[PDB]
């Protein structure tokens, strides 16, 4: 019953890695705010770039989350 | 004596303006750092 | 490139059978100074030179040793 | 960690004090920059 | 720079030492291989 | 085994570390000539540039240390540069020498700030426009910061040089171990080793400069 | 005692007697710390 | 100087005093410095040779540690 | 600091080369009147 | 006393011409070279030179040194020479 | 007639160029030394008291400045003002300009004057420009406009509210404003 | 609240007009100015100035160089040395002059002459990008 | 015996990951401050973006909390 | 026993998650400094935003502490 | 059996390290938004740099993941 | 004992929450540098803000520290 | 026997917290670079602030290190 | 038994350290985008500085794999 | 043998703390890029500051490595 314990602790460790995606999404949307305040006539393209950056950062975060779930359930 | 056989002491003798002010500046480099 | 062989073909070549007498000449010469003890009249300049030549032929012996064991760094076994 | 062995510590302190505080400074004192001629 | 012909004694010494070294290397190789393999096996 | 390069060297039983520590000044020849060789010319140009870099920010009392601080940066740098040569023992990898360099100089600055300057010395522990309810904590912080400054100096120099040398030795071990394996990977590991060698040269110079600059700032805050 | 005090101590006297006094106090403190470190070892 | 002398009494006639050996090392340093460094249009070799010797010294006291990493046995 | 200021130019030269370039790209229906309205005539003495 | 204009004619930055000229009469031109190669082979053949990580760190630092010298040697030499020529010109201007 | 038709957009332009210094309230340095005085006139005579007004104002302020210790350098746009002021004020003179009046002034003229006032090596601390402000067909009055330096607009405390500003943008802005004030003076003096 | 004065040395486009947004190509980047925008002063580079009226309509011009000043009272002053409505420019001349400037750049070897060639190059590049 | 202990350790390690959403919210609202200090006429839209950015960054943090509450209670 | 041990360890781990609150507070107040230096007329409103930003970022950290005090004292 | 347990724990610890790539991608795309708002004429080259950034930063994260898997399955 | 061991480990873990305060102090003082380079006439006000920001960020950090101590000494 | 093991683990965990000071010093000196490039006339005062910021940021890291030693050597 | 287990755990924990290299590479290339949008004429010098910063970030990353390997192999 | 095991674990944990220096060096050199793009005539002095920043931020990370070795070799 040590594999179960290790799966719990390793899944917690694995899901630690979502902090990076959180901070990266914060950075992407803060820079969206700044770049829209400077050039409010590029709103659509700036939002497109923000969507792309958020998608990639959350992709890394979800990679961490799915490694966690793989350890926790799929071994 | 040509300047390639010359010592700093020989220059302080030939041009007394080049001598360092060891009394106004007692410590190395014996001059203002901007002068350097 | 090719200058190395141009120099080697004069002194870095095996001794021809014609000068093996000349060789032993010098050899006896040396032991002749070892016969009497006159080697002390050799100033340390040529003494050092002869020591360097002897170290060189010893390095020749050791390169022969490494070609006789088919391995550079020590004995592979 | 050989840096933690305090037995060889004076051997590291004593020459440095002679090198940093005496010899390097005696060589810098002989590095002089005269004033420019007129 | 023109080369210098080496004295025949130094040349004969060079090559005699080279050949004696070849012989010595082969001899000591064949001498050490059995004992070497022996303690290699005995260590395990 | 791995830290064998940081053990006090001995030749035939004698402390060769003494010779290794006394050697760096031998590389700085001096002359009374007005015009002299290329080595002394380049070295005097370097010493003048270094003196102007380190000493211009100081007042007349701090500039009296021009001989000291310069002698510091000339002594460390070469000692670090001579440490990159093969098989060399680097005394700046020793916490001993670095502590003996850091504690005397920092202590001298703080003591010359507490002998004179004492009003302003005690005022320095509090920033000028610090709000009132926060004055206590900013005195507990600045005090232990000042008390750790010398250990920070010594440990920065020691750890940086030792870690650089360890990383270079480990990449060399990797190159040697993978020489009998893939040659492309061996040459890319050797290229990493070359980049690391250039980085280590830069780091030797930078660590000398930063040790001297921190000592210079401690002196500036007490003159 | 000649050359040493002539070529070593006369040049370094202005620094050893007036400039490095606090450095001398700090070296005393450093030696004390080193003694107490080697004592607990 | 030696390289011409051919007597063992020379070995004992020299000045093996502290000041004597000091003068010997100083004369050697000045011979090297005058031959290789103290010239106009000088070369970096006058430095590198020194460095070479340094490395040789650095290999001498490191041999005790290195001989434990030999790759053969004899 | 732009590349032309590092080269020693001024903003009065930047505008001249930028206004001249804008004038050169005008369709010739406006080009003559534009280069006549904005052309310089003062001489330096 | 003025300074000589050249040093001691070192080869490869390690060996002076004096050694080659001193070994030339007895063993010719390739005498010193084969002596050096034989010494190297005897050293790394009887484990006088142990091959380790330090071998490759040495190769790296030696390559970097040789490259730096070949690349910044003319520049450093000309820099020192122009410093000395500027000083000489200023002094003879003041004369 | 044509000059008065061209003076309306030129006046809007030149007065919009000066709105910054009126809203930021730049006050000029009463301490600095070097001064640059520009006088706008034409190359043609028979104009009445145009050039004489410019010359009187120029020499009056030159006296008033040199009595305060300032070293004043003169610029004369138009041959008439240089001719009138050359004999008695030549020691204080930097550059003059010809071919003013035959063809109506353009912005290229102001740009050229601004270049040869910038490519002069005369690092002035403050300047004034003296022109004939047009009031009506009957009346005109000789006016003065100040010309600030980079250090005057950078060291001003009222300029701390202008964001995204460094010395480079202020240099470019002051150069363009020199050109603008010269253009406005030329368009006011031709009418 | 924003009073916008856009003018050329010979033509006035806006005089105290009440617009809601103006896009300008400053030498330190492009930006859009609305009411209460932070005070700033800049010099322009060749590019499009898009004035947004309260009517939702936009007027596009192509300024060559000049100055922009946004003040604390929301008054904006745009002064262009050469301001031109887009219907007065053609693409072919801009492209041909850009090619000529690139050629004389790859030819020229002096520093300040090359600076002037680069200024002309970037001006014509802005012209081409603005036309299309 | 050890599985509940490891559940505690994994729950702690999992809730570590909220630092990312904390830093991202800090960045979003700092950029809101800056972009509003530049062009305050856009104060609505800018703030809108901030909310969006906030709701996304915090979202990542919630995932961490969720897996924490998954390890601690649901298993 | 092992459970109290893991409770200590998990409380410490959960407390780690206040680093994001610290970093976000730093970002919020640094951007307040910058935005006040740029547009000192908006100061009050800027400070408002700062407060909001602060009050949000810290909140995330608080959740971490809560989980800590949930593991160490509650459950 | 402890070996597989520590393999789980070490894989989790290793995949913690994707947070850096998440934050770096966030930074890269936020700076892309900002630099495009300032100079929208370089839209192409800017994006290229962004791609390069997203190619490098994410690579580091991927490294961690492989290390994690190298601990979980291979050795 | 095993409770004191995990008290050690939990204090060491809770001590990691000071990284946030370190990075936040770095951000606050970097932004003080930038805001003073922009508007050097507000040097007083800005600096006030700076200390305030510092006083808050470090606060969170010290929380973690005391938590660590309360794991190590109190309970 | 186990308490010394936990002391090692807790000391490592406690010294993790120096990453915050590393990042904060990076931010402080990067902002010094930027603010000096924007207004090179304040080079002294700006630099002073940097030192202050550094001396404070690094301080937090040393805290962690002290705690590390207080777990490794004192107890 | 337990030593190889701890070697795996320590290898994972040590490879956590290159998250900072990933984040630093993101920062370097984002600032490259920004600086190139500012002054597109220094593209070569800006890219050289970016390459240098990337190399130094990855050297700080290598300093963590050094320990990741001094644990897994040369204990 | 639990002591050597915890030595490995604590060495990995201590090595975690170099992410801060990686990220801070990224910040320093990105800010070098920016400040050089905004004022390329200060290329010398800016670079000097960069060097200083590097040498300080990196320092913190090495402290972590120091502890790592103190845990791994000097106990
Ligand atoms: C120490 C400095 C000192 O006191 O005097 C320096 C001395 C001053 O020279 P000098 O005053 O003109 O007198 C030279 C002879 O005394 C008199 O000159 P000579 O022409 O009458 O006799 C020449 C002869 C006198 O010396 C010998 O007999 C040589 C003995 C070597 C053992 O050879 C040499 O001078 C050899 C000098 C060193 C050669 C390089 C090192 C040894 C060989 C290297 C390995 C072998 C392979 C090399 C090729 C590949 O110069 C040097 O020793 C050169 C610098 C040292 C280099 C060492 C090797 C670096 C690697
Ligand atoms: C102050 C010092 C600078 C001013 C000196 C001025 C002077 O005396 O003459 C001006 C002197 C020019 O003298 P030169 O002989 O007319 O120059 C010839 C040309 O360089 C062109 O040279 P070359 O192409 O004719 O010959 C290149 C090569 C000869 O050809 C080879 O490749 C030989 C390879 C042999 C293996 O020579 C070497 O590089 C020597 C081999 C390396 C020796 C290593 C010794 C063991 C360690 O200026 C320089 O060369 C300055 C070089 C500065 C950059 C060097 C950077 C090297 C990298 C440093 C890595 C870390 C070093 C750690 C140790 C540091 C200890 C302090
Ligand atoms: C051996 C390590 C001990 C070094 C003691 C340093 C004492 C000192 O500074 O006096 C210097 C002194 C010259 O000082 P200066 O008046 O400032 O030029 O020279 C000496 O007298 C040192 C005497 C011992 C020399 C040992 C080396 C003997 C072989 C020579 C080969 C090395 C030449 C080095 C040249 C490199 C380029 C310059």
């Amino acid at each position: 019953d040590i594999d179960t314990a290790a799966k719990f602790i390793g899944a917690g460790a694995a899901t630690v890695g979502v902090a990076g995606s959180g901070a990266g999404i914060g950075t992407v949307f803060g820079s969206l705010i700044i770049g829209y305040a400077r050039n409010p006539s590029l709103k659509q393209q700036l939002f497109s770039y923000a969507i792309l950056g958020f998608a990639l950062s959350e992709a890394m975060g979800l990679f961490c989350l799915m490694v966690a779930f793989l350890i926790l359930f799929a071994m | 004596i040509p300047f390639d056989q010359m010592t700093i002491e020989d220059l302080n003798e030939a041009f007394p303006e080049t001598k360092l002010d060891k009394k106004k500046y007692p410590y190395w480099p014996h001059q203002p750092i901007e002068n350097l | 490139l090719a200058t190395f062989w141009y120099y080697a073909k004069v002194e870095l070549v095996p001794p021809t059978p014609a000068e093996i007498p000349r060789a032993i000449q010098s050899l006896k010469k040396i032991v002749n100074s070892a016969q009497t003890g006159s080697f002390k009249q050799l100033t340390v300049k040529e003494a050092v030179l002869n020591g360097l030549v002897a170290t060189e032929v010893l390095m020749w012996f050791y390169v022969g040793e490494i070609i006789g064991k088919r391995g550079i760094i020590g004995y592979d076994v | 960690m050989p840096q933690l062995n305090t037995t060889v510590w004076p051997t590291m302190i004593t020459p440095m004090l002679l090198t940093l505080f005496l010899i390097t400074q005696l060589k810098m004192l002989n590095t002089n920059y005269h004033l420019p001629p007129s | 720079v023109p080369p210098v012909q080496v004295s025949p004694l130094i040349k004969l010494g060079r090559y005699s030492a080279l050949f004696l070294g070849v012989a010595y290397g082969a001899t000591r190789y064949n001498y050490l291989k059995p004992r070497a393999e022996e303690e290699r096996r005995i260590a395990a | 085994n791995l830290f064998a390069s940081f053990i006090a060297p001995t030749i035939l039983g004698l402390p060769a570390a003494v010779l290794i520590i006394l050697f760096p000044p031998l590389l700085i020849p001096t002359s009374k000539y007005l015009i002299n060789n290329r080595l002394i010319t380049t070295q005097q140009w370097l010493i003048k540039l270094t003196s102007k870099q380190m000493m211009t920010m100081h007042n007349t009392k701090g500039r009296t240390w021009s001989l000291m601080l310069v002698s510091l940066i000339i002594f460390i740098a070469t000692t670090n540069l001579l440490g990159l040569l093969p098989h060399s023992f680097t005394p700046t990898t020793q916490l001993s020498m670095n502590l003996a360099m850091a504690i005397p100089l920092w202590a001298g600055t703080v003591i010359m700030g507490f002998r004179s300057k004492i009003k302003n010395a005690l005022a320095h522990f509090l920033p000028q426009g610090t709000p009132t309810p926060l004055i206590p904590m900013l005195v507990i912080i600045e005090t232990i910061s000042l008390l750790i400054q010398p250990m920070a100096l010594a440990v920065r120099l020691t750890a940086n040089i030792t870690a650089g040398h360890l990383l270079m030795h480990l990449i060399g071990s990797a190159t040697l171990a993978m020489s009998t394996i893939n040659l492309p990977s061996t040459l890319i590991i050797f290229t990493i080793l070359i980049l690391l060698t250039i980085l280590e040269i830069a780091v030797a110079l930078i660590q000398a400069y930063v040790f001297t600059l921190l000592v210079s700032l401690y002196l500036h805050d007490n003159t | 005692l000649q050359s040493i005090i002539k070529n070593i101590w006369i040049p370094m006297k202005p620094y050893y007697t007036k400039v490095y006094q606090e450095i001398w106090i700090g070296m005393g403190l450093m030696g004390f710390i080193v003694y107490k470190i080697r004592a607990a070892d | 100087e030696v390289k011409l002398g051919e007597l063992p009494s020379w070995i004992l006639m020299r000045d093996f005093s502290p000041s004597g050996i000091f003068g010997a090392f100083q004369r050697g340093y000045y011979r090297y410095y005058n031959k290789y460094i103290n010239v106009k249009k000088g070369s970096i070799s006058g430095i590198t040779m020194v460095l070479a010797c340094y490395v040789l010294f650095s290999y001498s006291f490191s041999y005790k540690h290195l001989k434990h990493e030999r790759l053969r046995k004899y | 600091v732009a590349y032309w200021r590092q080269a020693g130019l001024s903003y009065i030269r930047y505008s001249q080369i930028c206004a001249k370039a804008v004038r050169d790209a005008l369709k010739t229906e406006f080009k003559a009147n534009a280069e006549k309205t904005s052309g310089s005539n003062v001489k330096i003495v | 006393p003025p300074l000589p204009e050249y040093g001691g004619k070192v080869r490869y930055g390690l060996i002076p011409e004096e050694f080659f000229q001193f070994l030339y009469p007895k063993t010719g031109v390739t005498g010193p070279y084969v002596l050096g190669t034989g010494l190297i082979l005897y050293a790394l053949s009887k484990e006088i030179y142990v091959i380790s990580a330090e071998t490759f760190t040495a190769l790296s630092v030696l390559g970097v040194m040789v490259y730096g010298i070949k690349k910044y040697g003319p520049f450093v030499a000309d820099f020192a020479d122009k410093l000395n020529e500027q000083k000489l010109a200023q002094l003879e201007e003041a004369k | 007639a044509r000059a008065e038709r061209e003076l309306k957009p030129a006046r809007i332009y030149g007065l919009g160029s000066l709105a910054l210094y009126e809203k930021a309230d730049i006050k000029g340095p009463e301490d600095k030394k070097k001064h640059l005085l520009i006088g706008v006139s034409s190359d043609r005579g028979l104009c009445g008291a145009i050039h004489s007004s410019i010359a009187k104002q120029m020499k009056s302020e030159v006296a008033t400045l040199t009595a305060a210790g300032k070293e004043v350098m003169l610029v004369g746009i138009g041959d008439k003002i240089r001719g009138i002021l050359y004999r008695t004020h030549s020691d204080q003179f930097l550059v003059a300009f010809k071919e003013v009046g035959r063809k109506p002034p353009t912005f290229g003229d102001a740009s050229v004057i601004a270049l040869e006032l910038l490519n002069s090596g005369y690092e002035f601390d403050e300047g004034s420009i003296i022109f004939n402000k047009f009031r009506s067909v009957i009346s005109y009055k000789t006016e003065e406009k100040p010309i600030f330096s980079l250090n005057t607009v950078a060291s001003a405390d009222s300029m701390s509210i202008y964001d995204d500003i460094d010395a480079d943008v202020l240099q470019n802005y002051q150069e363009y404003n020199l050109a603008n004030i010269i253009y406005y003076s030329l368009k006011e003096s031709t009418t | 609240q924003m009073s916008f004065t856009f003018a050329s040395p010979t033509q006035v486009f806006f005089n105290g007009a009440n617009v809601r947004q103006v896009d300008v190509p400053t030498l330190t980047g492009a930006f859009g100015i609305l009411a209460a925008h932070v005070p700033t002063l800049q010099v322009l580079r060749p590019g499009l100035v898009v004035v947004h009226a309260e009517d939702g309509t936009t007027s596009k011009y192509f300024v060559s160089s000049g100055s922009i000043a946004v003040n604390a009272d929301s008054s904006v002053q745009l002064l262009a040395e050469e301001a031109v409505t887009l219907d007065m420019l053609d693409l072919g001349a801009a492209k041909a002059n850009l090619e000529k400037a690139q050629a004389e750049l790859v030819g020229t070897a002096d520093e300040a002459t090359r600076a002037e060639i680069q200024i002309r190059i970037e001006a014509n590049e802005a012209l081409v990008k603005a036309l299309e």
